[PDB]
């Protein structure tokens, strides 16, 4: 029973039109002295969130906004048959800290994530309080007593239980603070994307590099205890189910229309999952930027494996570990159960690292 | 003199491309390397060399963002509106030593630090007053900034 | 730095007086010093002739008054006023004896929808201590009222007790924040004053001397 | 026997923002006329302090606060079974120098480290004192006679025994001054860093995206040099007179933490959970940092990490040979590197290094 | 209308050591305007009224010689004023006449610097509100009266 599960992913896809800044340029980042192409974790997260896989296997995603008026209209249309409009308005008002009239514009302090199931639950508590002659103050007081009952509703807002939420006003300041379970890094390429060439000297002499594809390292880990808590006390099984869908999405999703370069042929380029007591990232396997052989993918896997060996042996990691890669690279010595397909890896995660 | 609210209104209605392109500078003089700047500040007398330095400063601050500096007109009662220092102090986001190290910061060091403070504090203030302050920007206008900051912080507590 | 006692004066109607020798009995917009001393007096069952106790009280205590605006269902309700055509029949014609007027008339002004938060503290020459005042406000000996006896309190006189450097700082801990403050002690950023004739001249019954409030606007 | 344990660590981090200032900008520092990214000592100390590894292997961290009311309630709830409530309250008042009413806002003059065990022991002494109609000043006089019996309580407060404490009031003002045993430096990168900048937004799911204004967060990656040392004598003293064995124990736990613990800042979004690539521990008579190995900013070839480590090694040769350092030294490194001068015992794993420390550098 | 001198005095006496330290570092009266602690010190005493600023700057500057360099002493009930600055300086026995000479002939700013040095050196005992009035006007007449009082004192005593 280890508390952290670490997801290491090597993914091969285009290095362009993925994640741009304010000036039409693809994001990047310097690592080990070389410029890598970067996809930013906000982008990853939101790409996963709005993905179809998520919609079909996790649920509906949170409703993030700053427009309380329009949220008011939405909540009326979506809950209006179940509570009276006045109870809805009261509830949104108590949670946001703003007055809900029928004005045209009502802004919160910041863009906040909203779960409609959660809001509905609160509507229940508000209406019940109204029938029970409770003032807002002891309402807040009693709600503070059982929070897990509020977190149960995050099973309809899993993205929030995963990546967290802060509130600055309303009752949400004491009932709505959620500490995210999943930590996720920025995707960085394992290699330099600028062509490794001095064009001056080169013109005298008139591994092979890829250009329309690049190899990215994605790291994420999930704090199971934390996920269970944020979900209102759900079981380690439900945890592991969600963590599994995250291993999948992390291993497969590319922001925008684009997808993995070899999407139609294999299901994943390289994936390793590893249970542990303390999270640790493998990015340092690429501090020394990878140099091409037949492209960048298997020299990257080679690096990943060599480093995994040295770290595991050095720091004494005897937690469960599984890896999926259909490349024949020199094998990874430690007790790392190899997985023939992706799905088998996913089922190995679903089963707490034994299947 | 230079029309302030005009320059403000022009900045509020500039096209987002020009806007983002301007924001990107890291020193007022770098604005001279940008076309959108010239088109922006020409109607307000950039062509007169007396007014140039000033404009360079004003725009630089505005370059913090299209809606970082929030203008608010002075109340008819009051003789002057909310000055910069009062605004910053009112933000609650600025530390006294930032202001202190601001007024003791050299030509140039000075504007960069101010812009950082502006983005951080997103102040509501009487803009033309700020504009005047930027027009002159000498020892006593700096010292006045520190005064307003310190005194407002003490008043409010 | 200094310990404060915090009171709330709230009721449907209040009345805090201004100089008059006539049948119209005016009100100002917030508690008078004299009146607060009277409120405390009533709590500390002080009879009207007890010049010693009255003087001790007056020299021991000082006040700061905050004007709290009312909010109902997210709307502001301004303090308004009221004039009562107040009649007395069989009123004394003279201080000696029993002849009396058929009818006399008076006009008495009240404050409507008013509420105040008061902070009081001790002077360096204090004959008293705050524990006493707290005990009194929690268990008064004479009936406590807001200006006139027809003006009940709708909220316990005791609000709390704390410690700070300003009155302003003290009052910050207690909702609603945002009202104007009239203090007997100066607060550094603030320069405006407000003249009144609150101060009871205890040696000379029912006569008041001029004083000045310090204003801390909100 | 050598009094000082020197701990040097080289740790490389992926893009991250592990420590920032009042305006959300990476903490830096100028070294050798170049800009290094910096992680303050405080950030480290507290990261270690609140870490899980600390809770398991060392004990309970101290409780730092200024809110004496909240602290009061905590003390009541956690000690109520062993002491009567106003024994507790009086202890808190005596130690703090402030009156403990049941007012619910009571502030000390500054944030201060409170060790619950220490407080317990004081509770005993004062119960004892008032069974004896003994005066407060006299009790002070008594407790001042034997301070060791007070310091012995810091075994349930090791972080303070390591990092010292000073108070400004209460009996602590003469009973509570601890001179820290561990000295630790701000972590700095061994190379120049020009930080990168992330331009971000927040999508509003309810409005047409349109033109927006983008936020900016400074971030970078980098090879950091951590340094810390432990004054064994001082630590023994601070623990009421513990043995050198217990000190070498704590010292070991510090080595582990300093090699593995990373500040939590921005980790949910940049996730730089990196383990150290080199750890050297060196016993000595006079503490000495190796920061000067990177005074000439390391220039990158095949990364910053390899050149950093080689820099460290070469300097270590120079200084060792120069100042004549005959002290126990051991090194753990995830890379097989150019050989440091042979008088340094290589360790294939971290735990082997740690057992080498536990055993006073002879095993 | 008029500046309270005694209030300011006592204020300076009870100032926290850090603030006093921050103020004690000016080397010139106008530098007081660079210092937060100063504005916090003089805010109650009418700093915000332009009429009193120069005056206040001098007062504080002289006080800034030390926390108790200027020992105030009340006048005797009999005489109409207390001890004058010149007289005290002479009474100290540490001040040489030529110092006063070069003082009253000094340019603006420089005179205050010199004066503060004389005050640190002498630790005079004097009627502070009197000195405060003197600093409030500080013109030819006052400089002259300083040297005269010095001379006549040194003559008799």
């Amino acid at each position: 029973m280890s508390n952290f599960i670490n997801i290491h992913v090597l993914i091969s896809h285009s290095p362009s039109c993925l994640n741009r800044d304010d000036m039409n340029m693809q994001k990047d980042a310097i690592f080990g002295g070389k410029r890598r192409v970067r996809i930013s974790s906000q982008s990853l997260k939101r790409a996963m969130r709005k993905s179809g896989y998520y919609a079909q296997n996790i649920g509906e995603s949170s409703l993030r906004t700053i427009h309380l008026a329009q949220l008011r209209d939405v909540l009326r249309q979506k809950l209006g048959e179940r509570f009276d409009q006045k109870i809805i308005d009261k509830t949104l008002a108590l949670l946001s800290g703003k007055s809900v009239d029928e004005a045209e514009k009502i802004s919160a302090d910041a863009v906040t994530p909203w779960v409609v199931g959660e809001i509905a639950w609160f509507c229940e508590q508000v209406a019940k309080a109204e029938a029970d002659n409770l003032d807002d103050k002891k309402l807040l007081k009693v709600l503070k007593e059982d929070i897990a009952a509020i977190r149960v509703n995050l099973q309809q807002g899993v993205d929030i239980a995963l990546s967290g939420r802060m509130a600055t006003s309303g009752m949400m300041t004491e009932l709505g603070k959620v500490d995210g379970a999943m930590s996720i890094a920025h995707a960085i390429t394992t290699h330099q994307v600028d062509s490794d060439i001095d064009w001056f000297t080169a013109v005298d002499d008139l591994g092979t590099q890829e250009f329309s594809s690049g190899v990215f390292y994605r790291y994420a880990n999930i704090n199971l205890a934390q996920l269970q808590e944020n979900l209102g006390g759900a079981s380690r099984e439900q945890a592991l189910e969600i963590a599994t869908h995250v291993v999948h999405m992390l291993a497969t999703e590319v922001p925008g229309a684009k997808q993995r370069t070899y999407a139609a042929f294999n299901p994943a380029d390289m994936v390793m999952v590893n249970f542990s007591d303390m999270p640790l990232s493998m990015a340092n396997a690429f501090e020394k930027a990878v140099k091409a052989k037949d492209g960048f993918l298997q020299p990257s896997i080679q690096a990943f494996n060599q480093y995994w060996d040295r770290v595991a042996n050095g720091y004494g990691l005897n937690g469960a570990a599984a890896q999926f890669s259909l490349s024949d690279v020199d094998p990874i010595t430690a007790q790392v159960k190899q997985m023939p397909t992706l799905e088998q890896l996913k089922s190995w995660v679903r089963n707490n690292g034994e299947a | 003199e230079i029309d302030a609210m005009a320059l403000y209104r022009a900045w509020q209605q500039l096209d987002n491309g020009s806007c983002a392109q301007i924001r990107r500078v890291s020193e007022p003089d770098e604005l001279r390397d940008i076309p959108a700047f010239y088109r922006l500040v020409q109607p307000f007398g950039w062509e007169n060399p007396r007014h140039q330095q000033a404009l360079l400063r004003m725009v630089f601050c505005l370059s913090a963002g299209k809606n970082v500096i929030r203008h608010q007109d002075k109340k008819s009662e009051q003789t002057t509106g909310i000055s910069l220092g009062r605004a910053l102090a009112n933000s609650g986001r600025i530390n006294e030593r930032r202001i202190f190290q601001l007024i003791r910061a050299d030509r140039t060091a000075d504007m960069v630090q101010l812009r950082r403070l502006l983005t951080h504090a997103e102040p509501v203030l009487d803009w033309p007053l700020m504009a005047r302050m930027l027009t002159w920007w000498g020892k006593r206008e700096r010292q006045q900034l520190l005064e307003d900051f310190v005194l407002t912080t003490n008043k409010n507590a | 730095m200094r310990s404060y006692l915090i009171l709330r004066l709230a009721g449907p109607m209040q009345a805090w007086g201004q100089p008059t020798f006539e049948g119209t009995r005016p009100t100002g917009r917030f508690p008078t010093r004299s009146g607060l001393l009277g409120l405390l007096g009533a709590c500390l069952g002080i009879q009207r002739d007890d010049t010693s106790s009255l003087q001790a009280l007056s020299e021991s205590v000082q006040f700061a008054v905050r004007c709290d605006e009312l909010i109902l269902d997210d709307r502001r309700v301004s303090v308004t006023g009221l004039r009562d055509y107040h009649t007395v029949l069989g009123a004394r014609e003279d201080y000696r004896g029993l002849k009396s007027h058929e009818t006399i008339q008076t006009w008495r002004e009240y404050l409507c929808d008013a509420s105040f938060t008061v902070a009081l503290w001790l002077t360096p020459h204090a004959t008293m201590v705050i524990s006493e005042l707290e005990k009194a406000v929690l268990k008064p000996r004479y009936t406590p009222y807001l200006g006139r006896r027809s003006c009940p309190l709708t909220h316990p006189l005791f609000l709390g007790t704390c410690q700070a450097s300003d009155p302003q700082k003290a009052l910050l801990n207690y909702e609603p924040v945002g009202g104007d403050i009239y203090s007997e002690e100066s607060v550094t950023g603030h320069h405006l004053k407000f003249t009144a004739r609150d101060e009871p001249m205890i040696t000379l019954p029912r006569q008041f001397a001029s004083r000045e409030w310090y204003v801390i606007k909100g």
